[PDB]
């Protein structure tokens, strides 16, 4: 009669409680899951930091708009025909 | 006697039942088995032709009809042959009639010569003869990232606009550099530093760089902007 | 009833499909934490790269390489806001 029935029924509900909590179960997978979005959005931002730099170290070595804009920007030399102007507040 | 005629009421409505379903079977299954060459294109078209979608459904090979074509076999063969459509939707609809709805990208700049950027940063291609007509500044950059620069044309381009002047090219290097070129040529050299507050300077420097321009009859060729509170300008002959 | 029963069917697969699901992620939560190490370490050694290249007495040797001039003072226009 009902204990047929009460057999059954408390066996889905020590199931589902296995679900939310336990391993690898809802709350593991949630907790888990907002720490792989977290890293690999620090990651995006880190190898776009790090090709940024391998981009400039490119033209580093002997290249083009890396050396020229550090003579320009931190040594102030420019190039022969060019006028010079300076802004002052 | 009355349950003759009601018999026969019911017998001859049923015998007109069956021969009108039997008609309208003929009528349903001769029709239901037919190629669909109809097409009914419904959106705001601007690049694609009609043409286009004709040629790009008949390239698969094979004419399907009602019964034996899939849908999204037909939407995706749509959206690996035509780059400047965004959502197509092609639906069946009776025993010779299609429906495809079609959704374009604006383009409001270009991206490396070759494809074109809209507002929401997508990126997509058009054929040059579809797209000679439109005067539309020239994006460039490192593939990927033309979202980035379409952020930077706007910040630039809005303070530029604010004095009168045209951004024509905007174009940024994999470390973040940028050129920007103006109306007449004017080569505006930035750098990876602070391109908003050296674009700002150019705008207070240009009223001085214009009148010295003219006193030696020269052309402004560019202005290189990698300093600090300076900038050094090349000139050229006017021809 | 025998209605229920197959709720524990239902909910046992889902427990196979959340512990999956799960296990996946905890492989690359490690494989994230190894990729930064290794950016970490690539972005030390970049701008250590950087230092030896962008060296004044080295920047400046090669600035002249392709013929720039320092600033002259008398040569420099100066304006005001």
């Amino acid at each position: 009669m009902g204990k047929l029935t009460l057999l059954l029924l408390a066996i889905l509900v020590w199931l589902q409680y296995s679900l939310w909590f336990g391993k690898n179960g809802i709350h593991d997978y949630t907790r888990v899951n907002d720490d792989v979005a977290a890293q690999q959005a620090t990651n995006a931002k880190l190898k776009a930091r790090n090709d940024q730099l391998f981009a400039e170290i490119d033209h580093l070595n002997g290249g083009q708009e890396a050396l020229e804009e550090r003579a320009r920007n931190e040594l102030s030399m420019t190039r022969p025909g060019e006028t010079f102007y300076r802004l002052v507040p | 006697g009355t349950r003759l005629a009601g018999i026969l009421f019911l017998l001859t409505v049923l015998t007109t039942v069956l021969v009108s379903g039997w008609v309208v079977l003929g009528w349903m299954e001769d029709a239901q088995r037919l190629p669909l060459s109809k097409l009914v294109l419904t959106g705001e078209r601007h690049y694609t032709r009609n043409d286009d979608i004709r040629q790009s459904i008949l390239a698969l090979g094979e004419p399907g009809t009602f019964m034996t074509q899939d849908v999204n076999i037909i939407q995706t063969q749509i959206e690996q042959r035509l780059p400047w459509i965004k959502q197509v939707s092609v639906r069946k609809q009776w025993p010779d009639e299609l429906k495809i709805h079609l959704v374009e990208y604006v383009p409001i700049a270009r991206w490396n010569d070759q494809h074109m950027v809209d507002a929401e940063g997508n990126t997509f291609s058009v054929p040059p003869e579809r797209t000679s007509k439109q005067v539309l500044p020239m994006l460039y950059g490192p593939e990927g990232s033309a979202n980035e620069v379409l952020q930077g044309y706007r910040e630039m381009g809005q303070m530029l606009a604010k004095d009168r002047f045209t951004l024509k090219e905007a174009a940024m290097t994999a470390r973040r550099s940028w050129q920007l070129t103006l109306n007449n040529d004017i080569k505006l050299n930035l750098g990876r530093g602070d391109t908003m507050k050296r674009l700002a300077r150019f705008v207070e420097l240009y009223p001085v760089l214009q009148q010295q321009a003219q006193t030696d009859g020269k052309r402004i060729s560019y202005v290189d902007l990698r300093y600090d509170s300076g900038a050094a300008v090349g000139w050229a002959p006017l021809p | 009833p025998l209605c229920l029963f197959i709720c524990i069917i239902l909910t046992a697969v889902t427990v196979v499909t959340t512990a999956h699901h799960t296990r996946l992620l905890t492989a690359q939560r490690e494989q994230l934490v190894l990729e930064r190490d290794a950016l970490d370490i690539e972005w030390r050694n970049l701008i250590l790269e950087e230092n030896a290249l962008g060296d004044h007495s080295r920047v400046e040797r090669i600035a002249t390489e392709k013929l720039q001039m320092q600033h002259v003072d008398p040569s420099q226009e100066n304006i005001v806001v």
